[PDB]
DNA sequence: GATCATATTGTCCAGACAGT
DNA sequence: ACTGTCTGGACTGGTCGGCGCTATGATC
């Protein structure tokens, strides 16, 4: 049968257990001889395992690559204090009597502490608090309650040095060094009944085991030895540390057997203690770390376990996996959000293991008969007994003829196969989704554009990874849970994440704007491009020059479901009167006539009645990320598959619109007439005059301190406020003098790409350059640059750039903008590390929380963190703008459904 | 975005989740009763009651002599 | 004087009876050690006059559910 | 009664694993689909035999 | 000439601790 | 009972590519 590890019990290894688990005794501080063979009794002994392929292990008889490795033991001449337990040892040394060995507590106190230990349960914090309280109470008693022997304070010196404060016959206070043998002898006197009071297990954590008498040398496999390209074997750091330990132990044994004086024995004991302490942890405080002959410090077991590169993080929590690829991504609007572009070279390398059944026997037989060099083919074949055979040209037909039910065929990646698509860093669960394999003959990955905002991935050389599940359970889990269309709504804010961006928004605005009409050929072409099932063209809206014309709203209406009705305001609202009139007309009748709506239709108010876009222009508020109301309603009211189809169709339609109608930006997009430039210059002169007046008022002393502030930062804040008002006025002038016919203004207003400030910065001014939230001050004495007078606090001398990008900046203003950009870049480069550390901390704090079947969130111990998740038991992904149920939307939709 | 003195943003979130005993630039929001929330004079007087003013801040010049020491 | 329950940040606190405590234990199938803890030196506990070993029922304002019922266990410091 | 996403994924994975090493399909097959697709069609036809144990 | 034992022992935040 | 001081730990992840190092002073 099969068994799993139900629980793990920790403890301290006893010397008897170390001796029993050891397959050999190590006494030679060497690894290999001149010819390269292992030395008997050495660290590289075959009894501890084999790394070289030729050798065969003595203990288990297995060759390299399959021998698990066997531990050894070293009999230390003298006991050595374990550093990791050392401080804990001191605690026990402050809790037990030096003669009787019992704890320094009364019987009643011991019993009361036993009841306290039994009552509280299994919470770790209470146990540590009780242990600390018991240690503090026992450490202040100088008389043993059981024997009456006097006690002395014990001073702990890092890392493994113990001093006992003793008194001579003359009353002088001196320090006696407690040798590890004396410490172990004192620890041996503590009975098993007092161990729970000290936080030690009677049968698993005996204090005498905290002092090392037998050192467990690791197996050969866990510290492997390799041969370099120069023919010289490269030993591990642990091997060198163990060589030093064995040499020092042998020297100590020889000196002890020779009757060496006490000066020799304690010196060698200290050397062995230092070696063992470095072997346990080379980064111990208060000691010099062990270094190689080249001056490189070694990393021992503690550094192997801890750290980012340690076993826990670099090998256990996260590790490299098989059947994975990684390459650059390129855009592909022609594929669905469910599909990923897999290169042919990647597809012919990564293989899906498919078992031969009664329905896929012919397909897998054809895959085997194609071979690894022909697509679609196979690379490996596994028989039911379990031998894997690689398919070459010779046995390609023979294996195909031998194929039967129960065999496994590692076939090439085919269309429709489910694979994982992950981009690093993975800040959220939406950073990986299961896509469908689409095989194309190029070299790069291809990912659909609406799936990019979930990945936070652009196409400026982004690298993305792909993982192919092997087991059927993993493939099913990827297909059902982590499918792309199932994660359109972001659980972080309950809004659309998989959404149209940039050119999708621009094409939607171009199609759905007022006065946008298309010919019959254009309408048929966009219908075919978007893959819509429109068999017959709708009635044309108007006839121009004898030919029919279709409104873009009519074409957009075919995407929406026939029973959809929603009205809202978008970001293109600048005349609230028309929007208010439309809202009032909708409010009275609740089913306004389409002719009545079209009479007073406004691009700033989106209104869809029965799937017909009667008014409004498409922008980021329609199906953009974090703002699309239409996409949010479509996902929640019509499922995810219909939402995915709508997203694909609308993205293709908008791409067709933006491709053939013509979308471009030029140098005249930021061009302004002479009146706008004159107004901007007037604003500049007014701002500099106000700044100079403020400076003069501060100099003459009539400037008023702000409440709680002195002259300097008050004047600085006033100057910054004046410059901000000037920047706002310049931006308002630029917006006034730039119409909606501008493509850059279209992109800024519709929310496709960029902002209004971006156009303002390229046309009107750059504003004031600020560092760390204040004006630029770092530089020379009294000035930032030497081109200004010292002590000048003017706008031009402190980072206020008057000209824009189109007019070109002065060298001083260019330098100030460089300081601002450098500050921004440093801000992001500093923020990323802190954000990642905080994310890791939060994840490790909340990794184990899970909603149970009764709706309660509990920790693995059993403590109910929440009796109901979110206090209402509602998924934030399925929540409506952070609310439980959108009563307004439900009522309106139901009323419209019953009225229609 | 990194960087009155509310120290908001990522450092504020880090301070909150780390359970800092003394947050950087602590700020308290104080509300007044019906007898002090409608006029400026009572609000100023209760603010000066809350405000901890030491004579060192009120002092303008610092000078230590020797004749009276 | 100033009651601590008049603060807008302080939710309503009540003392659960032994029968109500048993009902709470039965409903979630958890022991008395699996409940959230509240210190005996907490100002709400000393305002209620509670002692360790009891269960405090907290009626809190819910931004998503209006009102929510939490449960805590009084423990010694 | 409704099936959660995790329960549905577990059922589909178990059915696909059963189909891979035996367990003939209870419905017709398009002659070339993977066992995962067979489990998907079995779930879509409402013919799955695997139930879900829920605490009570 | 060809071998061979030995090869040294930057900041910030939080918890514990003498001092008054 | 407070207060400044000493000690300890962590400092986002991933990927491509390269460079370079891991003996020696006696002994017959
Ligand atoms: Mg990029
Ligand atoms: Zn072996
Ligand atoms: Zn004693």
């Amino acid at each position: 049968m099969k068994k799993v590890i139900g629980s793990i019990e920790f403890g301290i290894l006893s010397p008897q257990e170390i001796r029993k688990m050891s397959a050999a005794e190590i006494t030679v501080p060497d690894t290999y001889d001149d010819d390269g063979y292992p030395i008997e009794g050495g660290l590289m002994d075959k009894r501890l395992g084999v790394i070289d392929p030729g050798l065969r292990c003595e203990t288990c008889g297995a060759r390299a690559g399959e021998c698990p490795g066997h531990f050894g033991h070293i009999e230390l001449a003298r006991p050595v204090i374990h550093v990791g337990f050392a401080k804990t040892i001191h605690r026990v040394l402050e809790s037990t009597c030096r003669e009787c060995g019992r704890i320094k507590l009364t019987d009643e106190e011991i019993e009361e502490y036993m009841q306290k230990f039994e009552v509280m349960g299994d919470r770790k914090g209470a146990v540590d608090k009780l242990i600390k309280e018991i240690h503090k109470k026992a450490k202040e008693r100088m008389v043993c309650p059981h024997c009456g022997a006097p006690q002395f304070p014990i001073k702990f010196e890092r890392p493994t040095i113990y001093w006992e404060l003793r008194k001579d016959e003359e009353g002088n206070e001196y320090k006696h060094r407690m040798m590890p043998s004396e410490v172990r002898d004192r620890l041996e006197k503590i009975p098993d009944k007092d161990l729970p009071l000290l936080g030690l297990h009677p049968e698993k954590s005996r204090p005498e085991w905290m002092v090392l008498t037998v050192l467990p040398v690791p197996p050969v496999t866990m510290r492997p030895s390799i041969t370099l390209e120069s023919g010289i074997r490269a030993e591990d750091d642990l091997t060198h540390k163990l060589v030093d330990i064995i040499r020092i132990n042998n020297r100590l044994k020889s000196n002890i057997e020779a009757g060496a004086p006490q000066l020799i024995i304690e010196d060698l004991w200290d050397l062995l203690q230092y070696h063992v302490t470095t072997y346990i942890n080379n980064e111990t405080s208060g000691v010099p770390p062990a270094k190689h002959k080249s001056g490189r410090p070694l990393k021992t077991l503690a550094q192997r376990l801890k750290g980012k590169e340690g076993r826990f993080r670099g090998n256990l929590s996260g590790k490299r996996v098989n059947f994975s690829a990684r390459t650059v991504i390129s855009p592909d609007p022609m594929i669905s959000i469910n599909e990923v572009g897999v290169p042919l070279a990647v597809a012919m390398e990564l293989t899906v293991p498919e078992k031969v059944t009664e329905f896929n026997y012919e397909k897998l037989k054809q895959r085997v008969l194609n071979g690894p060099e022909k697509y679609p083919g196979a690379n490996y074949v596994i028989d039911p007994e379990g031998r894997r055979i690689r398919l070459m040209e010779s046995n390609r037909e023979l294996i195909a003829e031998k194929l039967d039910i129960g065999w496994t065929v590692e076939r090439h990646l085919e269309d429709g196969d489910v694979v994982l698509f992950n981009r690093q860093p993975s800040l959220h669960r939406m950073s990986i989704m299961a896509h469908r394999v689409r095989v194309m003959p190029y070299r790069t990955f291809r990912l659909n554009l609406p799936v990019c905002p979930p990945y936070n991935a652009d196409f400026d050389g982004d690298e993305m990874n792909l993982h192919v599940p092997q087991t059927e359970e993993a493939q099913a889990e990827a297909k059902i849970l982590m499918e792309v269309q199932n994660h359109i709504i972001s659980p972080r804010y309950g809004g659309p994440l998989i959404a149209g961006i940039q050119d999708h928004i621009s094409g939607g605005y171009l199609l759905t704007r007022e006065g946008a009409y298309f010919t019959r050929y254009e309408v048929e072409q966009m219908l075919m491009f978007a893959g819509m099932d429109v068999n017959e063209l709708p009635e044309p809206d108007k006839y121009e020059n004898g030919e029919p014309l279709w409104s873009g709203k009519t074409i957009f209406s075919l995407l929406l479901p026939d029973d959809l009705t929603i009205w809202y305001r978008n970001k293109l609202c600048d005349e609230p009167e028309r929007c208010e009139a439309l809202e009032k007309l909708i409010e009275e009748k609740l089913i306004p006539d389409p002719e009545e709506v079209r009479k007073l239709a406004y691009d700033g108010f989106v209104y869809i009645q029965n799937g017909k876009l009667l008014s409004g222009a498409v922008d980021k508020k329609a199906y953009g990320r974090e703002d699309g109301k239409l996409l949010d309603i479509i996902v929640r009211e019509y499922g995810v598959e219909r939402a995915r189809q709508f997203l694909d169709q609308v993205t293709k339609l908008t791409i067709w619109v933006i491709t053939h109608k013509g979308f471009t930006t030029a140098i005249d997009d930021e061009d302004l007439p002479q009146e706008a430039i004159d107004r901007i210059h007037e604003i500049i002169r007014e701002a500099e005059e106000k700044v100079q007046r403020l400076i003069e008022a501060y100099k003459r002393g009539e400037l008023e301190p702000l409440p709680g502030k002195t002259l300097e930062e008050t004047l600085e804040s006033k100057i910054m406020a004046v410059l901000a008002e000037a920047r706002d006025n310049a931006g308002k002038v630029a917006e006034r003098y730039l119409g909606m016919n501008n493509h850059a203004v279209i992109m800024a207003k519709t929310g496709a790409r960029g902002k209004i400030l971006n156009i303002t910065q390229m046309a009107a001014m750059l504003g004031q350059q600020s560092i760390r939230g204040k004006r630029l001050y770092r530089g020379y004495r009294g000035r930032v640059l030497t081109h200004f007078k010292p002590g000048d606090l003017g706008a031009r001398a402190r980072g206020f750039v008057t000209n824009s990008y189109k007019s070109g900046l002065t060298p001083q203003e260019y330098f100030f903008h460089a300081m601002g950009g450098r500050e921004g870049l440093v801000d992001t480069a500093v923020r990323t590390a802190q954000s990642g550390y905080m994310q890791r901390r939060l994840i490790n704090a909340l990794q184990d929380l899970k909603v149970d079947y009764d709706g309660t969130v509990r920790d693995p111990t059993g403590i109910i963190v929440q009796f109901k998740y979110g206090e209402d038991g509602v998924d934030p992904m399925k929540s409506w703008q952070g609310k439980t149920v959108d009563v307004d939307r439900v009522i309106v939709r139901t009323l419209l459904k019953m009225r229609g | 975005t990194l960087n009155i003195n509310v120290t908001l943003g990522l450092p504020r979130i880090i301070e909150i989740v780390d359970a800092r005993k003394n947050p950087s630039t602590p700020i308290m929001t104080v509300y007044l009763d019906e007898e002090h929330r409608y006029d400026r004079d009572k609000a100023l007087e209760v603010a000066r009651r809350i405000e901890g003013t030491t004579l060192e801040n009120l002092a303008r010049e610092e000078t230590i002599d020797i004749l009276n020491m | 004087e100033f009651n601590i329950f008049d603060h807008v940040l302080v939710p309503e606190h009540r003392i659960l009876s032994e029968e109500e405590k048993e009902e709470l234990l039965k409903k979630y199938r958890i022991r008395i050690s699996q409940l959230p803890q509240i210190k005996a030196s907490d100002p709400a506990v000393v305002a209620l006059g509670a002692k360790p070993g009891d269960v405090i029922e907290i009626k809190r304002k819910s931004p998503t559910a209006g009102y929510y019922y939490y449960y805590r266990l009084v423990v010694e410091d | 009664f409704r099936y959660t996403r995790f329960e549905k994924a577990r059922i589909i994975g178990a059915r696909a694993l059963q189909i891979a090493m035996g367990a003939p399909v209870l419905i017709d097959v398009p002659e070339g689909i993977t066992p995962l697709q067979a489990a998907l069609l079995e779930f879509e036809k409402g013919v799955i035999p695997i139930t879900v144990i829920r605490p009570s």
